[PDB]
């Protein structure tokens, strides 16, 4: 509690540039894990399309696929658009 | 017959001359220069978060026009 207190402040007084480097560090390390936007980042590199999708062969079982980009099936970017 | 005349100190004496230091302080505190610090980084990371989510959306409507245009 006191020990790491004066610690600190022994730090502040004689080294303030790595006092900063440690503090920058340690948040970068931390604070990603406890972001809600993390899950936002990965969504937003998933669904860049970067090579042409290719289309899938109609054998009349697949009630989740479309027939046309237009189609209300497939994923959908209205999240995107409002982020 | 004159006055006697020479160069002598003007009657009482001179001026006070300053010689000690004089720096004067003219700064302000540790605490507002951090935090207008942390206040212009944290205006510039939500400013560019907003432009940078717009360049993503425009970078896959020209993905898209790509796709679109590959057949
Ligand atoms: C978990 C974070 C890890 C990753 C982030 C860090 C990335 C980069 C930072 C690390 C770079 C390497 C730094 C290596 C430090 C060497 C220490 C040392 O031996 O230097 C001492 C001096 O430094 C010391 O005083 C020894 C250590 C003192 C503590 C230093 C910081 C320790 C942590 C402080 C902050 C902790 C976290 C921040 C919380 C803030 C509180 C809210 C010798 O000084 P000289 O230059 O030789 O003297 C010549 C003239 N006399």
């Amino acid at each position: 509690a006191g020990r790491i207190a004066s610690f600190l402040k022994n730090a502040w007084a004689k080294e303030p540039v790595l006092v900063a480097s440690f503090a920058i560090g340690g948040l970068a390390i931390i604070l990603p894990s406890l972001s809600p936007y993390t899950n936002y980042a990965i969504r937003i590199n998933r669904a860049t399309p970067y090579n042409y999708p290719v289309p899938l062969r109609d054998d009349g079982n697949m009630p989740d696929v479309p027939s046309h980009p237009q189609d209300p099936q497939g994923p959908s970017l209205e999240w995107l658009k409002n982020l | 017959a004159s006055k006697v005349k020479q160069d002598m100190p003007p009657p009482g004496g001179y001026g006070p001359i300053d010689y000690k230091r004089n720096l004067p302080r003219r700064g302000l505190s540790g605490y507002s220069m951090f935090a207008v610090g942390i206040g212009t980084l944290l205006f510039g990371y939500w400013s560019m978060m907003k432009w940078n989510r717009e360049r993503r959306r425009l970078q896959i409507e020209d993905f898209e026009a790509r796709i679109a245009l590959m057949p």
